[PDB]
């Protein structure tokens, strides 16, 4: 019923790591999964990783296997993302989306997203 | 010799009784107006053994029982079984045994084979397979049953192939299935005569068979002929009206079906949460998350079926095909009164202060009575349930807070006295109880299907990856039809911006090996068919929306098609329009009233002999 504001990723340099935060105002569903969606200029948008809402098992993509990490905090209902080894393919706009595990693949909450440029 | 098959070879696909219906099947058939081999005979032979590809349409117009059966086999040299059929005077044998068929395939009294050592199943069928008259037979092996058809029809005077439909009545299904790649016609001779037979090859093509009230076939369409045939196989009718219609991808007619569903073979331990020693209580349900498994639900219902097997969201059966990403198994035990309150939308005692299902839930809940094992002389006191609370629990929540519920003005400090009680209650399972008090163990299975590589899939078999060919793909539930090409895309896109209402899949990922495969349409381009009505004539026109009269041969892949379509998809009196390229008409330079709208104001009809014409809108 509300939106998910994002912050964090601004301008970075090749080699490093920056925290990405995703807050929530009136979101209380403890089973809706939350995921990250990257969109690079040119081609379409891709999927980074997701957290299972029913449990605590995280699922990453193929390129972000051993370099990304996600965390969910139900105390203040926030999502943290830490991305390491940002060489050349981490120049995109990231969105913090949330959808229901039981339903269609389309998300249910579109965030504003933040642009991260590795240069 | 080459001839033309005038719409003959349409048999009954299945054995299910159908009447006054129009069934669209996708089995092996003989295409209409195809090239059949008219092999003659002189008296030792005239042609070698013919290759058996998918099926054989055998036709014969001779008499006196010259063609006295058939012979099958792969190499015919001590390798596999050979299907031999020979029609005797009254009887016929279908002995499928190891035969050394030499270069002398003569009958007249057995000289076709040399010897026989290992003889498989043999048939002693009494009704002979012999009976001018056209003897139509359709031989096709479907890996387990060698379907043989027949249709004895008196031929006309001084003709070879009649001009008329005649469906072949089915016969018994012979148990066969050994590899067969060649076919030869067996002949006989009185004294060591002449004969001639037509042979055709079957291909996988759709067919719209019409069954009347009596249970017979009168007309059919190959769905691979001129665009009128495609229009016939997309409206499910035989009387196309006077108007421009659309069609589907019936041109390339895919022949293979790729599945490639699973990746592992280890069975899932579903027999670990349904037969546990002591199930969890209501206030603390032991949720078990399972991934990297095989979704074999056959062991669930074949486990002494329980009560109230209500599967929401998905169908109760046909669950061994749809694959998910994770399975969450919750298990607990409640009373018999509220075994139905655990459901999406229900409200009660265990649906407010206990485990509650969400509004949208694609899992299945199943409960079973336990009045024989979860029963004590004085009742089981281990199981507990929450009944005195104040905060409505959200879906998929667990509250193990055993603190004393505060209900009075003064702090109770754990005394649980006046106006203050405990949230837990020990409801005993006494044996002498009604149906509303029996202990029922309930297990809920939540199926999570996220945008992640699916792990626990069904027991479906694994096919072979055949690319660069129009096939029907069912990789991981995405049932579609197209050409699989090796693309150069980094990661599989996730189209969720405009919700993709009127959209289709563009690329997929093989579950076995990580390879992004692009899906292209086998034949498309907005192919519209202009029909003036089957009652008027049988001349149609084609329109390709998105070409310039030169990219049309490469858009529909006009390389392996019927010779009756290359006359409507080539440079034969084309006309370029603002919507596409109309092929099959002659643009006049006069003014008339508007007619069937082809596109962008262009109106067309059928008149003068009379032919399909086209003219711009006369304002």
């Amino acid at each position: 019923e509300v939106q998910l504001v994002e912050s964090g990723g601004g301008l970075v340099q090749p080699g490093g790591s920056l925290r990405l935060s995703c807050a929530a105002s009136d979101f209380y569903f403890d089973y809706y999964e939350m995921s990250w969606v990257r969109q690079a200029p040119g081609q379409g948008l891709e999927w980074v990783s997701t957290i299972s809402g029913l449990g605590g098992a995280t699922y990453y993509a193929d390129s972000v296997k051993g370099r990304f990490t996600i965390s969910r905090d139900n105390s203040k209902n926030t999502l943290y993302l830490q991305m390491n080894s940002l060489r050349a393919e981490d120049t995109a706009l990231y969105y913090c989306a949330t959808r229901s595990p039981f339903g269609d693949y389309a998300f249910s909450y579109w965030g504003q997203g933040t642009l991260v440029t590795v240069s | 010799s080459y001839t033309n098959s005038f719409t003959r070879g349409v048999y009954y696909p299945d054995k299910v009784f159908r009447s006054s219906v129009l069934h669209s099947t996708q089995d092996l058939f003989l295409p209409f107006f195809s090239n059949v081999t008219w092999f003659h005979a002189i008296h030792r032979f005239d042609n070698p053994v013919l290759p058996f590809n998918d099926g054989v349409y055998f036709a014969s117009t001779e008499k006196s029982n010259i063609i006295r059966g058939w012979i099958f086999g792969t190499t015919l040299d001590s390798k596999t079984q050979s299907l031999l059929i020979v029609n005797n005077a009254t009887n016929v044998v279908i002995k499928v045994c190891e035969f050394q068929f030499c270069n002398d395939p003569f009958l007249d009294e057995f000289r076709v084979y040399s010897s026989a050592n290992n003889c498989t199943f043999e048939y002693v069928s009494q009704p002979f397979l012999m009976d001018k008259n056209l003897r139509e037979f359709v031989f096709k092996n479907i890996d387990g049953y060698f379907k043989i058809y027949s249709k004895h029809t008196p031929i006309n005077l001084e003709r070879d192939l009649p001009q008329g439909f005649s469906a072949l009545e089915p016969l018994v299904d012979l148990p066969i299935g050994i590899n067969i790649t060649r076919f030869q016609t067996l002949l006989a001779l009185h004294r060591s005569g002449a004969a001639a037979y037509y042979v055709g090859y079957l291909q996988p093509r759709t067919f719209l068979l019409k069954y009347n009230e009596n249970g017979t076939i009168t007309d059919a369409v190959d769905c691979a002929l001129d665009p009128l045939s495609e229009t016939k196989c997309t409206l499910k009718s035989f009387t196309v009206e006077k108007g421009i219609y659309q069609t589907s991808n019936f041109r390339v007619q895919p022949t293979e079906s790729i599945v490639r569903f699973p990746n592992i073979t280890n069975l899932c331990p579903f027999h670990e949460v349904f037969n546990a020693t002591t199930f969890a209580s209501v206030y603390a349900w032991n949720r078990k998350r399972i991934s990297n498994c095989v979704a074999d639900y056959s062991v669930i219902y074949n486990f002494a079926p329980f009560f109230a097997f209500k599967c929401y969201g998905v169908s109760p059966t046909k669950l061994n095909d749809l694959c998910f990403t994770n399975v969450y198994a919750d298990s607990f035990v409640i009373r018999g009164n509220e075994v139905s309150q655990i459901a999406p939308g229900q409200t009660g005692n265990i649906a407010d202060y206990n485990y509650k299902l969400p509004d949208d839930f694609t899992g299945c809940v199943i409960a079973w009575n336990s009045n024989k094992l979860d029963s004590k002389p004085s009742g089981n006191y281990n199981y507990l349930y929450r009944l005195f609370r104040k905060s409505k629990l959200k879906p998929f929540e667990r509250d193990i807070s055993t603190e004393i519920y505060q209900a009075g003005n003064k702090p109770c400090n754990g005394v649980a006295g006046s106006n203050c009680y405990s949230p837990l209650q020990s409801y005993g399972f006494r044996p002498t109880y009604g149906v509303g008090h029996q202990p029922y163990r309930v297990v809920v299975l939540s199926f999570e299907l996220l945008h992640a590589p699916a792990t626990v899939c069904g027991p479906k078999k694994s096919t072979n990856l055949v690319k660069n060919k129009c096939v029907n793909f069912n990789f991981n539930g995405l049932t579609g039809t197209g050409v699989l090409t090796e693309s150069n895309k980094k990661f599989l896109p996730f189209q969720q911006f405009g919700r993709d209402i009127a959209d289709t899949t563009d690329a997929v990922r093989d579950p076995q090996t990580l390879e992004i495969l692009d899906i292209t349409p086998c034949s498309f381009g907005g192919v519209s068919v202009i029909t003036p009505g089957t009652n008027t004539s049988n001349q149609v026109a084609v329109l390709y929306q998105g070409v310039n009269c030169t990219e049309v041969p490469v858009a529909i892949h006009a390389d392996q098609l019927t010779p009756t379509w290359r006359v409507y998809s080539t440079g034969s009196n084309v006309f370029q329009t603002r919507a596409g390229c109309l092929i099959g008409a002659e643009y006049v330079n006069n003014s008339y009233e508007c007619d069937i709208p082809i596109g962008a104001g262009i109106c067309a009809s059928y008149q003068t002999s009379q032919s399909i014409i086209a003219y711009t809108m006369s304002l």
